[PDB]
C-alpha cells in the first residue's frame, strides 16, 4: 500500500491482526486498521468466564481510615482492661458509641 | 449525596446536641 | 508531603475523615465532597 | 488447491543424518501449521512434531525430541525435517501434512504430501 | 513486552501462582508468543500479528 | 496417549447392505465447556493420502455422501454406512483432535471388504 516515512523514518498505516489462544491453537479474532480496530465474527474466548469484557478493576469493602487527635471531635482514651471501652451513657440516655483505635502513645 | 442528605434533615442538629450545642 | 496527605498518598490510608481544611493545594492532589462544617478563623484570648 | 511436495527416497547409512524437504503451495504458508508423521509400512502413522511458520514455534514428540529438528524457509514456503542418528528403526515412510482449521477450530489434516521412504 | 525466556519464566511463575482466573486482562506483543514461550502460554490470551512481515 | 479402540477390526459385506464400525477412546473426548467431541473419522484407500470423512463424531464433510453416518459421544463412537458401495472399500481410522490431550493417536483401524 502507501509507503510513507514519518519524522522517525518509519512506515505508517501498518495492518495488524488479532489472534486468540483457543485451546492452544491460534485463531484470528480481529484486525487493526491504520487507526481503527475491526473485530471479526470469531468469538472472544477468555481464560475465565464470559466472552464479554471482564471488568478487571477490583474493588474493596474494607477501608483503612486515618484521623487525627481533634479535641472536640476525636477523643482519646486508653482501654479499661484489654481492648475494651467503658460503656458510658450520655445525660440523654444514649450510650456513647466508641471505636477501637490504634495509635502511638506520644511523639 | 449522603453528606447532603445528612445536612438536609435534622441529623446535624442532633449531632450538635451531642457535642457542638452543649455548653459547660 | 507528610501528615494526613503524606499517609493517604502513600496508600497506607484510604479516606481521610477529619476537620479537613479545604484549600487549593489539596484539591489538585486529592478529591473532596461537600463540606460538613461552616466556620472561619478567629483568635483565642484569656480573661 | 494447496499442494505439498516431499523429497525423494533416501538411502542413509545407520547413524548418519537425513534432512527431508516438503515444499508447500496453494495456501497461506505463514498462517498454517505443518506436521511431520512417521509411518512404517503396514503400520499407522506416528506423529513426530508440529511447527508454526508465523512464529517458529516448535513442538516435538518426546520419542523424537532429541532425534528430529524442524526448519522452514518463508521465501520458498518449504518445510524441513532433519532426522539425525538414523537407525534401522527409521526405515519408514515420512509424510508432511497441512492442518485444516475451520472457524478458527482445527478439524483435522486436510492436505497431504506424496510420502517419502527413508532406507 | 520482553524476551521469550522472560515470557516463559513469567508464564510459569504465574501458572504456579494461579493468576489465570476470571477477570484477568491479558495482552502481549508478537515477540512474546513464539518459541518455547508459546509452550507455556495460558489459554485465552490475545496476540497480535505483523501482516506480510516475513515474505 | 488416549487409547483409541476400533471395532470391528475388519468386515466383508455385500453391496447395498448396512454396516457399523465403532470407535472407543480410553478417555472422554468431550470438553464440557463447549460440549464438543474431539473425534474425527477418516477414509484411507490404498496408495492415497487419507481423506477426512467425519469430524466431531457426527459431522460429515462436504464431499461425504449422506449414506455415511457417524454417531457416539464421550468415549464411545460409531461410524455407520446405511448403503454400502464398492467405492467405500477402504481402511477407516478414528483419531482424536483434543489439543489438551496431546499427542494425537489413532485407533487400530477397520478394513472394509466387499
Amino acid at each position: 500500500g502507501r509507503v510513507e516515512f514519518n519524522e522517525d523514518g518509519d512506515r505508517k498505516f501498518a495492518n495488524y491482526s488479532i489472534m486468540n489462544l483457543q485451546n492452544r491453537k491460534l485463531v484470528q479474532v480481529g484486525i487493526y486498521n491504520g487507526t481503527h480496530v475491526i473485530p471479526n465474527d470469531r468469538k472472544i474466548i477468555w481464560p475465565g468466564g464470559e466472552t464479554e469484557k471482564p471488568r478487571g478493576y477490583q474493588m474493596s469493602t474494607r477501608l483503612k481510615i486515618v484521623t487525627i487527635h481533634q479535641e472536640p471531635f476525636v477523643y482519646v482514651k486508653p482501654t479499661m482492661s484489654d481492648g475494651t471501652c467503658k460503656e458510658e451513657f450520655t445525660v440523654n440516655g444514649d450510650p456513647v458509641k466508641k471505636v477501637i483505635c490504634t495509635g502511638p502513645n506520644d511523639t | 449525596l449522603s453528606i447532603l442528605k445528612s445536612h438536609e434533615n435534622g441529623f446535624m442538629e442532633d449531632l450538635d446536641k451531642t457535642w457542638v450545642r452543649y455548653q459547660e | 508531603w507528610n501528615g494526613m496527605m503524606g499517609e493517604l498518598l502513600s496508600g497506607q490510608a484510604d479516606m481521610i475523615v477529619a476537620p479537613l481544611t479545604i484549600n487549593n493545594e489539596r484539591a489538585q492532589y486529592i478529591e473532596f465532597s461537600k463540606p460538613f462544617k461552616y466556620q472561619g478563623l478567629t483568635i483565642l484570648v484569656k480573661k | 488447491q494447496g499442494q505439498m511436495q516431499q523429497s525423494g527416497a533416501e538411502l542413509v547409512k545407520p547413524g548418519a543424518s537425513v534432512k527431508l524437504s516438503c515444499k508447500t503451495s496453494g495456501f497461506s504458508f505463514s498462517t498454517s501449521y505443518i506436521n511431520w508423521l512417521k509411518q512404517k509400512p503396514g503400520q499407522s502413522l506416528e506423529w513426530i512434531a508440529w511447527i508454526y511458520a508465523g512464529t517458529d514455534g516448535t513442538s516435538y514428540n518426546q520419542k523424537f525430541t532429541d532425534k528430529a529438528q524442524l526448519t522452514v524457509d518463508t521465501s520458498s514456503s518449504t518445510a524441513y525435517m532433519q532426522f539425525s542418528s538414523l537407525t534401522t528403526d527409521d526405515s519408514a515412510i515420512y509424510y508432511c501434512a497441512r492442518e485444516g482449521i475451520y472457524y478458527g477450530n482445527y478439524a483435522g489434516f486436510t492436505y497431504w504430501g506424496q510420502g517419502t521412504l527413508v532406507t | 513486552s520482553a524476551s521469550e525466556d522472560d515470557a516463559a519464566t513469567v508464564y510459569r511463575a504465574a501458572a504456579m501462582l494461579n493468576m489465570t482466573g476470571s477477570g484477568y486482562v491479558w495482552l502481549v506483543g508478537e515477540r512474546e508468543i513464539s518459541g518455547n514461550a508459546l509452550r507455556y502460554a495460558p489459554d485465552g490470551i490475545i496476540g497480535l500479528q505483523l501482516i506480510n512481515g516475513k515474505n | 496417549d488416549i487409547v483409541m479402540t476400533q471395532s470391528p477390526s475388519s468386515l466383508a459385506v455385500t453391496a447395498g447392505e448396512k454396516v457399523t464400525m465403532r470407535c472407543k477412546s480410553s478417555q472422554s473426548l468431550l470438553w464440557s465447556v463447549n460440549q464438543n467431541n474431539y473425534l474425527s473419522w477418516y477414509q484411507q484407500k490404498q496408495g492415497q493420502p487419507p481423506k477426512l470423512l467425519i469430524y466431531g463424531a457426527s459431522i460429515r464433510e462436504s464431499w461425504v455422501p449422506d449414506r455415511f453416518t457417524g454417531s457416539g459421544s464421550g468415549t464411545d463412537f460409531t461410524l455407520t454406512i446405511s448403503n454400502v458401495h464398492a467405492e467405500d472399500l477402504a481402511v477407516y481410522y478414528c483419531q482424536h483432535n483434543h489439543g489438551s490431550f496431546l499427542p494425537y493417536t489413532f485407533g487400530g483401524g477397520t478394513k472394509l471388504e466387499i
